[PDB]
């Protein structure tokens, strides 16, 4: 067993090791392992992305107009995203302004995307490690809405209402069969809610289950469908006619119409059901304000993202600030440029893959993508393995670091990036917040804190999805119709030889696509996803990730049940697909 | 009592999970609360770890011969199955556990059903469907990327309130669904006929909904339910939002040449 | 002035005449005029039909498979009912018997109208003449859901929705466009609801606007849209197919899904928000227990509907049971036979109409509908009535009579048919509403009963809405998927000369279709519908019809405000269109 | 800030076009009218009746002379002077022109008010007559159907009050955004036309396939409209998905044009 230091963490191999494999609640596979010392405390954490399949070399050949829809598969979960990037990335490259409708659609796309994706992930993913859904079978149906209507204007609180679903519950368990309940955590002492909470939880959970599948119908309006929308390289292919023969056959009033109901409701379920339950969360479990801080007081990065000047990416243009911090210096948000080769680079002498030189990091368009499964000395056997060997390689993840630095991506990285560069919106929602919950500010660099900044940004999305909408409308008044540009649309017109960056703040942070096009094809494509950053293994210098710095140092009160680790893992909304892709 | 359901994951990327969850009717609420028992499902499971794993041994052992496995990805057949590691195993070894206890087989989504991304050219992993690999049990194949979520609910109905398998084409899809081609129920088939075409995007012809046989659209080639049931509660589909079919329900689909060529 | 007995009344028209044209809320053209005397009580009441179109005349030489689509139009909130009529009537005539699953559907199809109907009518029609609107704005949110949550299990009763609902009516009176609620009868002494329960009633009045759209998608599936459903002549066109190829081009498992969705939302609306309401205005309207009766303790009919044993229309297959009670002999039941020349009869000396005989009453199979403006001695012109005059001819609706008695239809009738039959659940329900009241059943009898049993039926209809739905998916899992029978669609198949009966009870009461075909065509179409029999004028012997009497003896508070006059009016449910087509 | 009035007025109906109008599903008829417009005159939702109801028609038409909207639902019959609909104790065809005469536009709600509609068809009882027979001095659209969508309803008046402008018209009247392109042009059967799969009889298993339903007499190759694009009821359905022949429902004297299970 060995020691090490790095980043302010005594890395230590002593002890109990815990495995974790598979984290449920999570997009896609992934493995954690850990060392508890004597007073099971981890001392040890070891991120492990459990799948691979290769998007970026089944890219090569591709004509670049199709890739957005091969890339869009890299993930379900956070379905757009990946083609958005991929559509700028070949914009870039190429040399394409699109119109500004679609550009503003785009971002109507962006802004759903991160409504519905937070909303899911707090419910249906999160919830369960905060909500002792079994305990809402012992609340009293008046004290629990007497507790809703305490925080919420929301109108379904009815004494009647809570009775029903738990009511619901009672008969469900009855059956013998708990389904997606069986075997839980219930009643791990840090469960902390009353049971009136968890009852009020646990209808929120089944609202929430409901409603998430009425925000996509935005996607499907101006996309075809939910998951996996459509897009075009030029802009959007959803053509718009108002007033002319054959609206019944493009983007009308009508469905304009269906789009605005869409941005209401979600707005509403978002602002009256999830930020209170946010907020509650808070002040049952203010302990876990000072968990999980990881790099959030270290290093943290953000591209920015939803530019709001028609193919202007630059600072001016981002409604979504980009920024990097380092060595815990939030007066210095530091700017951040992807073509740079001393910026973004990838290292897998910790990773399943081979470099010339393990040692050294490769900037994207140097990227190589060359898989080679090789666990070495693991406890257990090549397919059998019972603890993976973190001093080797341990991971399908590559470890990407920003000018050598391990960063954290995300919610409470943009959140701090834009905090600390005067955004005034983000400085009143997080005084405010901290307020409410009685707590000082570092309180928000925790676990906690990246569940209440993915909440306010769920909020600041539907703002900013009626902003959108707005303009778009701004422009037809104006008689601004197009949606796409199609003067480079053929492959005679591009560049023989050309690259491009496209980058975006994903639902779970920092996305960037590298291309590179020669003759008519895609001759590179390289991929570097937030939660490749967040999920990272180690680096030559034994530096951690996101994920391992976060685990480490945390209290677990009953080590067979990983109640902690899920909390902390889960805050970040690991998505292993994307990690690897 | 509800029907025992073991939902497991391959390589995927959970837009078939995403697409389930969609559903308007019945409700995913509805279908996990009153219609089926999902007892596993990595995805959505309060369990993790060995206490996940506890549930799956169990389910499969209580309910031997009595549960559907639903397949979600599939299993890469490259580095001995360890490009998809589930509890430190091959995924392929979960799957042919699961498989031999199950009554039958749903193989969501064109992952399941034929490959789907991840084995599109060059298949760096030897990504493989589930019926070439399990060929002793009923493979109902529900391709897509994702299906339609009504379709998939619509599926889980007819099997719980009929007590049988979908009736079949002689690729495993059921008829109800996949029997006739996109091309076939398209509302902008008026236009193909008439060769009134979308030629450029935002062309006069996009703006009136005119045909995108000449963009590229594979619906001629594709069984689905898209231009009839459409998605997300009949709000649209693919071609009614202006883009062609790309084929996705199509085993290879994304090796048919490019999207925007015929 | 005159002084005449019929049925117990004194119709006196000597004294102050009040005018209501037009009557609002309702369906199409209605005049009413009254007699008040110096007590303010009405001792004259004059019912007044102000629109005809006459498909009656329409109809003749069409083919009796088109009949359906053209009777439909009768009316637009009875939608569906007529067509329903139609082809029971044209299959009555040739001989058809249409397969199980097109009788269960048209089942589900007078189901989800009478849900639908009912709905609308108590918010939208009649509950602004118990709902002071306007008081809402003084009611206390709070004391508001305490209200709404002692009532119903219904979710939507926090204080803070209760807020919002006020708040929004508050900004739509401050611009001072009061829209429909401009020059309303807001403070007249007889609203008797607390702050409180016009805001809850308001809330719920907006609710019901909404949420009645959602229950016509279960006329949308199986005939198309709404309104205006379509039918044929031998069962449904609504092919269905559940397992083989091409299921996407018919009725499939997801449209049935859809359905169902549809089904058990409609009952959970019904059962939480329009029952409870309805029980409030009882508990706070109690004497409209007393005023009102009319004919409702004298002469009540129903012809029956919902055959549940396919092409049966008899006591034992109709779940809506068929009578007649006449002289107030609630023991006598008696069976009514729509062929009977003796029964039914159209009398039109105080309508607009010509017969060879007008002091004899004719049988629909010896139907004239010969339209005659003579309003004769009118105060006024032919173009500019002040006063009609009632001794003479004063209506274009028909005058029904069933063996020369004035009768009661709809709601209110059906209940006390199906009472004393002795059906069990009637009964039930019945006694358990009259209970929660402390009122005695004869309290049913009443303006505040009509509404109390219209409430009723729209629960009754939503428990059979699923039964039906149970019977047809019954039916598909044997393999029964017949939807029409055929085999005499040609008209070289039909008898040379035929009639038929189509009957059925429509929302607002009995309601039958008599056709004649020849020689392949329409001969004779005559109608005979609710409305007609409850806003009949007065036959040769001066008898009154159900409006005029249940108006007779009332009280009005101010003469010059029609309150107590709509009360009435409005809990018959009129429609206009219906009564004179 | 101030809603733009509409006066809704009704002659010989079904009532069905203000029945359509409160099924919109987005925005919804309750938003419609608290929020886009201020519906200041409708006998079928209106509080006030009798002289109540009179009263806010005179005061709305007087004080908003020249600046409301009129929409009519149904249309003015020529028969027994006017007679066979009575408003206030005189013809509906006074009310209508004096309604008409201080509107800024109208709005020809359904083939009633368009066409004729229903009562209009032969031998036509009373002389009901389309609104622009009567009234030849102001803009109409027309929005035929019977009655048109929901969401076409709506979508007209949110169109108005977005933009502050009529839509653009056809020749004959109807928006174009709704009424430029057949029945038959959008038709998600039209495969089947194209191929001669044809519905023979009703229940055949041409019917329980969804081929086309030409041979029963559909009529959508001569109908404008947008049933089967836009669809019914939320896109829930239109006719023709649901089996039964478009009827012909938004066409001028669609009624009289044969059979609608013949050619
Ligand atoms: S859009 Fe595609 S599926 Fe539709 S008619 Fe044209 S080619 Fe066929
Ligand atoms: S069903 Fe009617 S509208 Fe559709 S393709 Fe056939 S004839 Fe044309
Ligand atoms: N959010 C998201 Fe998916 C990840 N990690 C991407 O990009
Ligand atoms: N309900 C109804 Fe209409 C009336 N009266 C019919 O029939
Ligand atoms: Fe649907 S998990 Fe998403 S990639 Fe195509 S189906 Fe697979
Ligand atoms: Fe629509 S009121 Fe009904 S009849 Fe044809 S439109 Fe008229
Ligand atoms: S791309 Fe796929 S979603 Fe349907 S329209 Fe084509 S099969
Ligand atoms: S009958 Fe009418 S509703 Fe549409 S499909 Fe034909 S125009
Ligand atoms: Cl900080
Ligand atoms: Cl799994
Ligand atoms: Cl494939
Ligand atoms: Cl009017
Ligand atoms: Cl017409
Ligand atoms: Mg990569
Ligand atoms: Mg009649
Ligand atoms: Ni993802
Ligand atoms: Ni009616």
């Amino acid at each position: 067993s060995t020691q090490y230091e790095t980043q302010g963490y005594t890395i230590n191999n002593a002890g109990r090791r815990l495995v974790v494999d598979p984290i449920t609640r999570i997009e896609g596979h992934m493995r954690c392992e850990v060392n508890i010392n004597d007073q099971n405390v981890i001392t040890n954490a070891v991120s492990c992305g459990t799948m691979f399949r290769g998007l970026e070399i089944i890219l090569q050949g591709r004509d670049p107009r199709d890739a957005w829809a091969f890339v869009e598969r890299i993930c379900g979960v956070c379905t757009g995203v990946h083609a958005l990037a991929s559509v700028y990335a070949i914009e870039d490259a190429i040399g394409i302004k699109v119109p500004d409708n679609a550009n503003i659609i785009r971002n109507i796309m962006l802004a759903t995307l991160w409504c519905h994706d937070h909303l899911v992930h707090f419910y249906q993913l999160a919830g369960m490690d905060w909500i002792d859904v079994l305990d809402a079978l012992k609340a009293d149906p008046r004290k629990t809405s007497e507790l809703a209507q305490s925080l919420s204007s929301w109108p379904k609180s009815s004494p009647g209402y809570f009775f029903d679903v738990q009511n619901r519950l009672k008969k469900f368990v009855e059956g013998g069969q708990l389904g997606i309940f069986r075997n839980g955590y219930w009643g791990h002492p840090q469960y902390k809610l009353p049971p009136e909470a968890n009852l009020m939880g646990f209808a929120h959970y089944l609202e929430a289950l409901d409603f998430q599948r009425e925000i996509v119908k935005i996607h499907a309006v101006f996309g075809g469908k939910n998951p996996h929308p459509n897009w075009i390289v030029g802009g959007m292919p959803c053509a718009i006619n108002i007033d002319e023969s054959g609206a019944v056959g493009a983007v009308n009033m009508e469905r304009l119409n269906l789009v605005q109901s869409i941005i209401t409701r979600t707005a509403d379920f978002i602002n009256n059901v999830m930020i209170p339950d946010a907020l509650a969360i808070g002040q049952f479990n203010k302990p876990w304000s000072e968990i999980g801080t990881g790099l959030s007081d270290k290093c943290v990065l953000s591209y920015g993202a939803f530019p709001d000047i028609a193919n202007d990416f630059g600072e001016k243009s981002l409604l979504m600030p980009g920024g990097a911090v380092i060595n815990g210096d939030f007066n210095n948000v530091l700017p951040v440029d992807l073509v740079d080769p001393q910026q973004v680079q990838e290292f897998v002498d910790h990773a399943w893959y081979r470099y010339p030189n393990d040692q050294v990091g490769r900037h994207p368009f140097d990227g190589i993508t060359d898989p080679w499964y090789n666990p070495g000395d693991v406890k257990g056997s090549d397919t059998n393995i019972q603890q993976l060997n973190e001093q080797e390689r341990y991971s399908w993840i590559k470890a990407p670091r920003w000018r050598g630095n391990a960063m954290e991506v995300g919610p409470l990285a943009r959140t701090l990036i834009a905090y600390h560069k005067g955004d005034a919106a983000t400085v009143e929602s997080v005084d405010r917040m901290m307020s409410a919950l009685n707590l000082p500010l570092s309180g928000i660099q925790s676990t906690l804190g990246r569940i209440l900044c993915r909440a306010h940004e769920a909020q600041w999305a539907a703002g900013k999805l009626q902003y959108f909408f707005d303009k778009l409308m701004t422009n037809l008044k104006n008689g601004n119709l197009a949606t796409a540009s199609t003067e480079k649309w053929e492959p005679a017109t591009w560049p023989t030889e050309c690259r491009g960056v496209g980058f975006t703040e994903a639902p779970r942070g920092a996305l960037g696509h590298w291309a590179a096009i020669r003759d008519g094809k895609i001759d590179l494509y390289q991929c570097v996803v937030p939660t490749t950053w967040n999920a990272s293994p180690r680096d030559p210098k034994g530096q951690i990730g996101a994920y391992e710095a976060a685990l480490m140092n945390t209290k677990m009160a009953i080590p067979e049940q990983p109640l902690e680790i899920l909390r902390t893992l889960h805050s970040f909304d690991p998505c292993l697909a994307c990690s690897t892709h | 009592p509800r029907i025992p359901v073991v939902w497991i994951h391959g390589l995927e990327c959970t837009c078939c999970t995403e697409s389930f969850i969609r559903s308007a009717h019945p409700l995913a609420k509805d279908v996990i609360l009153s219609l089926i028992s999902l007892d596993y499902d990595d995805t959505l499971m309060a369990a993790a770890g060995t206490q996940a794993e506890e549930v799956f041994e169990d389910i499969i052992t209580q309910y031997n011969g009595k549960y559907i496995l639903a397949v979600e990805g599939n299993p890469p057949l490259g580095e001995q199955g360890m490009f998809c590691i589930s509890s430190g195993r091959p995924f392929i070894e979960k799957l042919k556990r699961a498989a031999a206890g199950a009554s039958a087989i749903i193989a969501w989504g064109t992952c399941a059903s034929w490959g789907c991304v991840q084995a599109a050219r060059p298949n760096p992993t030897q990504a493989t469907p589930i019926d070439k690999v399990i060929t002793d049990k009923p493979i109902i194949k529900v391709p897509g990327c994702p299906p339609i979520p009504d379709v998939m609910s619509a599926i889980i109905t007819y099997m719980v309130t009929f007590d049988r398998l979908p009736d079949v084409d002689r690729m495993g899809r059921p008829l109800m669904f996949y029997g006739q081609r996109i091309h076939d129920k398209c509302y902008r088939r008026a236009h193909f006929d008439a060769g009134e075409f979308v030629q450029s995007w935002d062309d006069d012809a996009a703006r009136k909904g005119y045909c995108l046989y000449k963009m590229g659209c594979k619906g001629p080639t594709t069984y689905n339910a898209c231009s009839s049931t459409r998605w997300n509660d009949g709000v649209s589909f693919p071609i009614q939002s202006g883009h062609g079919c790309l084929g996705c329900a199509e085993n290879g689909f994304w090796d048919r040449g490019s999207f925007y060529s015929r």
